[PDB]
């Protein structure tokens, strides 16, 4: 019975900004795109078209600083490397211009563990490594 | 530990007139005399490891039962939880009281009456009290600093100083948090032991909110770890010795220790 | 194996216009900005700018006096010192100009406690320490 | 270790319309606004205003009468005295022209109690006492 | 220590459309109002008036007949006679014009007893008793 | 004490185009109307219209067959046989002109059994039986 | 704050006797909803729930399970500003 | 070969005066008499007992203990499985 795999999602290294961040829990990342449905005058199927892309991200993981806070609004790249190593065939995905929607200055609860959620968008992507 | 209960039952009690091993006195040896007998040795779990049960079985020379009544109180007074100095062996112990014989037996062929007091000891084979997990010794230290008393490791020896505390590990959990991260959980259970309960109950008093206002422990004296505390819970009923009041969750975050060359000068030219 | 920390979430300390506050149970807050989405005429990734801050916060607690319903909608400051004790480094955050958006005059239940939700706006923000 | 005090719900004393009304277990209450964001032509950060304040209440509670039915929309008053027993500085609101959103004439469960759920506005509060 | 009530939920008797229903389980009614909230040029708390009433109510029950289907949208009477019985102070509301919003004609599921939800609205109600 | 009944939801037999379907699990059927509501200049009660009609209804099943998917949307009857047994009186209803609202081309899990679930709407209906 | 579930016996020759105090005490309990935990009167311990088992054992279990609450307050303190002074120059 | 266990000791210490003597008993007890092969066909637990073995530089006995165990040692017997067809291609 041939082998399989499960790329398990404590292999992420995500380096924000160039610096590996190491306290990061989970990252989302997608590419939308406006459908731009039309109708045809003739035909009874709507068409579908890429329209214009938009980038939108977002991050979770426990707070050691104010990185974000102080980072502001300033654009910056994203790195992920899903690394794999029952097959060594490691992933790498580049985000460009990334820029926060919202400054999470403060987050806390009293009797719980304090934790930085982050949310926002990218111009663009590109696909370092498969 | 025949010496030692020997030794500590002629010198602190006047009534008596010897104590013996089993089969050894005389039909003429004189009234009241004690007989000091051992009995099993019995694996009662981690904690306990083995308890020895050991008997003293007073008697009397059949005028009245209050008579030995009273000397069952002076043994009870001198041999309970006191420690006590084996000199032959040259290690020490600590006798608990744990009850009484089946009755109150009358021997008339001997003309006399006896009663067994039921004494027993702890941990024969622990002589350690040390321990290879840094919890435990980062907490006893910190009870122990806090506290003022004896504060013993993962078991229990055989030579307690009563009042004393116990910080042992029952429980531990690790999780692999992220790629660099790993949580460590410890859910630990602490004793505290006393002839005086009401001690008792200040003792755990005072820990519980020396641990609650101080939300962390120093795990070693060079800092650059700590214990946060998750939850501290006494359960009273709980027995003094085989389980523990004072049940304890710390968690502590590592870090996986990796590394790797760093830029520290980068150089380029320019062409056209 | 090198330490870690976690910011415990009992450590905050939050001083509301001065007078330190120490009910207070959970507190949030966040700098909004419009994203001010453009679409090119040649281009097809959408851009994104800074467009308009905007701040909002919360807060939740015990409640012991009518301080926030006398308080009324004056502007005022808020504190909050993230201290972190593993580590000395403490975190220190202002919010500029808090305002309420709604006075919280009444909320109890019979058989609980009796807590206070708060909730509003700020102009700016200072990180006064990290 | 110096003491605390949290009010606990149950000790809430509410009189409707000047009568004690004894069954009510929760009641809530806030005093809103509308925030009035303007946005300067030269200035990156919102301006928030009081605007105009609004009223918005409610109150559960088990239901023995027709009171609020026979009620109907009429105006009235509601006090709210969340006494304090540890300490003895109890504090008391009035709700100025209390007038119901919609009047509770039928809630009823088979299996269960009948409770009366209410909602509604007031023009205007009074913190008489704190 | 003197006694106290409260209005058992078993209790309910709707009698619709004059016969006895029977076979209802929960039964909701409420007389909704627009609030018609006014901003005043020189006052800045907000008014509120009558505008205008809405009935709503709603029931649900064991399914026994096709009496709400047949029924269709003819307008019909609801008599709600919450009996009390530890004291005997019923009380009785009567629903004007009540007509269903949707005709529930089939609802079942395989694996459970079948029952019927309905949902409408009345001009007018009366409060005949309390 | 005299008996009664309750309708079991699996007396359910549902002929869907002529044929009577077996693998279909919980239908659904109702019969709307837009209310119309209109206020009136001197009176301050809402009054209800019957508007127009317009019907809705849905089936879940275990998937057995491609009958949904190759029927597209044409129309077709469904008939809904709410047998009784502990009393003869069964109930039928006729939906007249039923049209899928989306075809359930794939619906299917990894680890459960596969479902087709299916909504639409009827021009209208019929109370074949009662 | 710290919290505690509190049992407690009642012992008589009469059965009767003892349902009658459990039950006056419970009454106690409840309608004043908390206990004077020193004659200062500074403190107080706010009831939880107040629950009773008949069938539990008279001596060794207890009747009457209480559970009690109390919000400490961490006592530290720190040096005031009494008086501020300042001047002005240009 | 064997490895006896400390249990305890006689119910107490006997006097025998027809013989003049004094005897106490101590009770020991041996494991896994009938387990002669320390083999596996669960590859999992040779598997892990591998790696104790490479990382810890002991004994690693597989399957169930065996009767000469050498003090100190570990032991990787496996309690529960549970199989699951995730998809038409995995297990």
């Amino acid at each position: 019975i041939e082998e399989a795999s499960f790329l398990n999602g404590s292999d992420v290294v995500i380096l924000i900004d160039g610096v590996e961040e190491l306290y990061m829990e989970e990252i989302k990342a997608d590419f939308e795109q406006d459908e731009q449905s039309i109708k045809l005058l003739g035909c009874q199927n709507e068409i579908s078209r890429v329209g214009t892309t938009k980038g939108s991200f977002s991050l979770n993981g426990y707070k050691t600083d104010s990185k974000f806070a102080k980072l502001g609004f300033r654009s910056f790249e994203i790195i992920y490397n899903l690394s794999n190593s029952e097959t060594l065939g490691y992933e790498s995905i580049r985000l460009k211009n990334c820029r926060l929607k919202k400054l999470p200055l403060i987050n806390s609860k009293a009797g719980e563990i304090v934790k930085i959620e982050v949310e926002g968008s990218f111009r663009g992507y590109d696909l370092l490594n498969e | 530990m025949r010496a030692g209960i020997r030794k500590a039952l002629i010198d602190n009690i006047k009534e008596l007139k010897g104590c013996y091993e089993p089969n050894v006195p005389n039909k003429d040896t004189k009234k009241p005399y004690m007989v000091v007998v051992q009995g099993q040795d019995n694996d009662h779990g981690e904690t306990i490891g083995f308890e020895r049960s050991i008997e003293v079985w007073i008697y009397e020379g059949r005028t009245t039962f209050k008579k030995l009544d009273k000397l069952t109180k002076q043994v009870v007074e001198v041999l309970d939880m006191n420690t006590i100095v084996d000199e032959s062996e040259n290690e020490a112990f600590t006798c608990i009281y744990k009850g009484t014989s089946e009755n109150d037996i009358v021997v008339e062929e001997w003309d006399a009456i006896a009663r067994g007091i039921r004494f027993s000891v702890i941990a024969l084979e622990d002589k350690e009290d040390t321990t290879n997990d840094r919890w435990v010794e980062a907490l006893s230290r910190h009870t122990k600093d806090l506290l003022e008393i004896e504060s013993y490791k993962d078991n229990w020896k055989k030579n307690f100083i009563a009042p004393c505390a116990l910080w042992r590990t029952t429980h531990i959990e690790n999780k692999r948090i992220n790629y660099h991260l790993i949580e460590i959980t410890k859910t630990m259970k602490c004793h505290v032991v006393s002839k005086n309960k009401d001690e008792i109950v200040k003792l755990l008093e005072t820990l519980e909110t020396s641990l609650i206002i101080d939300k962390r422990v120093r795990l070693r004296e060079d800092k650059n770890m700590y214990l946060t505390l998750v939850s501290v819970v006494e359960d009273r009923e709980s027995d003094m010795f085989t389980t523990g009041q004072l049940t304890a969750v710390f968690k502590m975050i590592g870090k996986i220790k990796r590394e790797g060359p760093t830029m520290d000068k980068i150089y380029g030219n320019g062409n056209l």
